[PDB]
């Protein structure tokens, strides 16, 4: 009920980013939408003096056909003061289950900063620009905003109080407009605690991290092997010795003396075997020296391996991976490369919010033009990653297939 | 009287740390005085204007051209940022047909609004008295004037604000707000349209909002933006290609434009052989020749232009229809509609400045502007029907490296057919010969060797001068597809090449790639396998090219 000064931050200016163009059925979502938010108070229309401005459109979460509001609030976020901190919880992601709630509405209680109002200023475009646009700026705190949960921290401190005191056991967690909680109960009972915790939050997404850890390079095991065979194998040891110290090939390179077809059965010598098997013995061990540095961004890549598969990982210096994962799942994108992608970047950037407590920068196999044209239509999260565009195609794909 | 509803000022101020501006006045002859003296006092009579005292340190210059000319751009430079939502202008094809259409100019557009009035003080102006043997006379706005940065925002939202009640109790009709003035448009009888129109301006005019009294000064056909809007259909206005011998960096962008404003409802406009000569620009004055490709495409785009099309309006009940057509070097032509052979519009994508490319990339990009082009003036995207098999379209995608989509879409049979050319095998061919191919060459001299050796015994090594090392490894590889069978596996170890190929090229700009994808054609099974260099893999022969 009193608003907290929010500045931003030294030698910059609010955010004027162009609103990019909508569907007819978005535009009336969001005209809807906005018309209630604006007979509660939460928003109100603004004249030509607010030269600043931000894009917004329209989505529909999971099992839901109300269309939901969301604000790419990243140029404010990163134009917006640095809020002052909470020790990432390192026990969130070494729990056995965990479930994500949306408290985003807890936010349009609290009133926003008046003098800071005019820096979240967004618009409704018009089709065909037959008007001109709807403008509005939140009188609340707007969620997407960096600054909403870093102003509500006292609050829900207070409003989760009971709760963590009653079950030390369960890890609460928050980021933007979600809430991470996490513990090793039944899933029945997971449910209906989280039930619990609902209406406790009222009155005021099965995840499994245990079923997720990091994945080891692989090397084939055969009991015949042509030239082929071992070609690849010396490419993904040459490969992996970037990773690993000890990892030779000389032994295995020795066999392919010669100008042989590429189909040729060739048996391995006993220095062969020897020297594949220590090279396994040395991928069985963790990587040297890999730290996390909370100073540095998290990078993500992301490779598509067809049929539905894609590889990633999460890494702050190259050839030192945080953490590596093959995202497989099929839930009506078969058909659709772009949508597969999106859910993709979504899932590792969940993990990625669970494990650092921040989203990594991805780097997507996609042409700028085409991510641009169709990732929001396939978006169903209320924050925003960072990405660019790798256009020449990495020989380290089946590296990790 | 009536009392005029009340206008609310919007608050601007100047951007942070700057101050009004004061700018000394020009010496103005006596004529010009004495007119700009008159002008000012009407006006002042008018209540636009205002008498001040010397305590307002702000000035700025005026001239007479009679009229008066305020130059208000260190002001301009002064004032705030405003919110500009005039970029992009309505779209003729995205206009649905009404029955009855009305035009409305607004009369002292920016004389009928109030300007902020702590704001008015910054808008000081002195007119030069006869011989400057008296103060000149010092003036102030008490209303938005014509050429300040604030003006057309602040009307704008001036005129959305008093407008929107109106629209409200009138759902049955269309209202577009554009600058100075409003486009009516219903599907009402013409005595109820006229009867709305009558009211609509009643309803400005309690607001103090002046519109054409008379028959409206504009009637069909409409000449706005360079379109000729008429009642059932809508077309560019008349097209000025100028001719001279001899043609300067100006005068082709000006021919360039003109071409792709006439591009948008003519199709089949190409621009690629004049727009090739723009490169080394910022030379406005030179003489640049023609080719007999660019001769020919002016000449064809004369052709188009000698009979005049008409685009239709648009029908939220029929379906949109975006169709494709490939015209080479690049180039990519497009119709939009609902009906057959009645284009809403037409359109061109010309593809992006790559070394590498192929067509399935281009149609895709194509496909992404005409989507973002037809959400922004349709709000939909529209049915595609392309130039591509289904099988083909398949193939591609899943076998990509990247993601990618195309919306919705249908194949059309009409020629050239966009197809994959080659496709390389995803496992070693069995009877197949294997080439191992290796390239090098010297950093200094630029002398360098290109060859293979195979399975067979087939061996081959060709010397070259004036090359490079990425070179002699394409070269390498060309020279394995030259000399083996309609199946063949190759083994390499540049990155490089095998970067290139596994972007999957149709066409290039180095002649050896090309050569290399017209040998690919040719195959009826390639496997290309990648090895590392120097890591003593026999066959990979790095020692045979080095000598
Ligand atoms: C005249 C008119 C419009 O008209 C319309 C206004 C509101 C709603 C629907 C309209 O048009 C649908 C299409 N159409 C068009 C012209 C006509 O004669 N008949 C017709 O059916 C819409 C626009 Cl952007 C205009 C922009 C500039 C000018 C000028 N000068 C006039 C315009």
């Amino acid at each position: 009920i009193e608003t907290v000064p929010v500045k931003l931050k030294p030698g910059m200016d609010g955010p004027k980013v162009k609103q990019w163009p909508l569907t007819e059925e978005k535009i009336k979502a969001l005209v809807e939408i906005c018309t209630e938010m604006e007979k509660e108070g939460k928003i109100s229309k603004i004249g030509p003096e607010n030269p600043y401005n931000t894009p917004v459109f329209a989505i529909k979460k999971k099992d839901s056909t109300k269309w939901r509001k969301l604000v790419d609030f990243r140029e404010l976020n990163k134009r917006t003061q640095d809020f002052w901190g909470i020790p990432h919880p390192a026990g969130l992601k070494k729990k056995k289950s965990v479930t994500v709630l949306d408290v985003g509405d807890a936010y349009f209680s609290v009133p926003l900063d008046e003098d800071f109002r005019k820096y979240t200023a967004f618009t409704i475009p018009s089709i065909n620009n037959e008007t001109p646009g709807i403008r509005y700026q939140y009188n609340v705190l707007p969620q997407g905003w960096k600054g909403s949960p870093a102003i509500f921290q006292s609050s829900m401190t207070k409003i989760l109080e009971p709760f963590k005191k009653q079950n030390p056991d369960i890890v609460i967690y928050q980021y933007m407009d979600d809430l991470y909680v996490g513990s090793d109960l039944e899933i029945g009972q997971h449910r209906t605690k989280i039930e619990e915790l609902r209406q406790h939050l009222l009155r005021w997404y099965e995840l499994h991290p245990d079923k997720w850890t990091v994945q080891p390079i692989v090397l084939p095991e055969k009991d015949s092997w042509t030239v082929n065979d071992i070609q690849k194998l010396v490419g993904k040891l040459n490969w992996a010795s970037q990773i690993y110290p000890g990892i030779k090939v000389r032994q295995l390179s020795k066999l392919l003396r010669g100008t042989k077809a590429l189909t040729e059965v060739i048996p391995l010598t006993e220095e062969a075997e020897l020297e594949l098997a220590e090279n396994r013995e040395i991928l069985k061990e963790p990587v040297h020296g890999v730290y996390y540095d909370p100073s540095k961004d998290l990078i993500a890549e992301i490779q598509k391996q067809g049929q539905g598969q894609w590889t990633y990982q999460i890494y702050q210096e190259p050839f030192k991976n945080l953490k590596t994962g093959k995202y497989a799942r099929m839930r009506g994108a078969h058909t659709n490369d772009v949508k597969q992608l999106t859910e993709a970047v979504q899932k590792i950037t969940t993990e990625s919010i669970v494990i650092w407590g921040k989203t990594p920068k991805f780097k997507l196999p996609i042409q700028k033009e085409t991510w641009e044209t169709w990732w929001t239509e396939y978006w169903q999260a209320t924050w925003i990653p960072e990405w660019e565009f790798v256009n020449t195609p990495p020989l380290v794909k089946l590296w990790y297939q | 009287m009536v009392p005029i509803s009340p206008i609310e000022t919007v608050p601007v101020k100047l951007k942070p740390g700057m101050d009004g501006p004061k700018v000394k006045q020009w010496p103005l002859t006596e004529e010009k005085i004495k007119a700009l003296v008159e002008i000012c006092t009407e006006m002042e009579k008018e209540g636009k204007i205002s008498k001040i005292g010397p305590e307002n340190p702000y000035n700025t210059p005026v001239f007479a051209i009679w009229r008066k000319l305020v130059d208000f751009r260190e002001l301009n430079k002064r004032t705030q940022d405003f919110w500009e939502v005039q970029l992009g202008i309505p779209h003729p094809a995205g206009l649905k047909k009404k029955k009855s259409v009305t035009v409305l100019d607004v009369g002292d557009a920016y004389f009928s609004v109030p300007l902020d009035e702590d704001f008015r003080k910054y808008t000081a102006f002195t007119i030069p008295s006869i011989n400057n043997e008296t103060p000149g006379i010092r003036y102030q706005y008490n209303v938005l004037p014509q050429g300040w940065k604030g003006s057309p925002a602040i009307f704008q939202s001036s005129m959305t604000k008093i407008l929107e009640p109106f629209a409200a109790q009138n759902p049955d009709i269309v209202i577009c707000q554009y600058m100075d003035d409003l486009y009516v448009g219903s599907d009402l009888e013409i005595g109820q349209h006229r009867t709305k129109i009558e009211e609509l301006r009643q309803h400005l005019l309690r607001w103090g909002l002046t519109t054409p009294d008379k028959k409206h000064q504009k009637e069909p056909p409409f000449l706005w933006m360079g379109y000729e809007l008429h009642p059932d259909k809508w077309t560019v206005q008349p097209i000025v290609l100028p001719e001279k011998d001899s043609w300067t960096v100006n005068d082709i962008q000006k021919l360039v434009g003109k071409l792709n404003w006439a591009s948008q409802i003519y199709p089949g406009i190409k621009v690629r052989q004049l727009s090739k000569l723009l490169r080394g620009t910022k030379a406005l004055t030179e003489v640049i020749p023609l080719t007999e490709e660019a001769e020919l495409e002016l000449a064809e785009n004369r052709e188009i232009l000698k009979e005049p099309v008409h685009g239709v309006y648009y029908d939220p009940s029929k379906d949109l229809i975006a169709e494709i057509q490939k015209q080479g070097q690049g180039q990519w032509t497009y119709q939009i509609y609902q009906e057959p052979f009645k284009n809403l519009k037409t359109g061109k994508y010309a593809r992006m400045r790559g070394a590498h490319t192929n067509d399935v990339k281009q149609l895709t990009e194509a496909v992404q502007k005409i989507t973002t082009e037809s959400i922004v003036i349709w709000g939909k995207t529209p049915k595609f029907k392309l130039p591509i098999q289904k099988e083909t379209w398949e193939t591609w995608w899943t076998e990509y490296w990247q993601a990618t989509w195309i919306p919705e879409w249908e194949f059309v049979n009409t020629p050239p057919l966009v197809k994959l050319w080659y496709q390389l095998e995803k496992e070693p061919i069995v009877g197949a010969e294997t080439f191992y191919v290796d390239g090098a060459a010297n950093r200094e001299t630029k002398l360098g060797k290109a060859g293979y050796v195979t399975n067979k015994g087939r061996q081959k090594v060709v010397p070259l001068t004036n090359t490079t090392n990425q070179k002699t490894e394409l070269q390498a590889i060309y020279l394995a597809l030259q000399d083996s069978g309609l199946e063949v596996n190759i083994v390499t170890d540049s990155q490089y090449a095998l970067g290139i190929i596994q972007a999957q090229p149709d066409k290039s700009e180095s002649e050896l790639v090309n050569q290399i994808i017209e040998q690919l054609i040719k195959k009826e099974k390639v496997y290309l396998a990648w090895v590392p260099a120097h890591k003593g893999i026999g066959g990979n022969e790095q020692v045979d090219k080095l000598v």
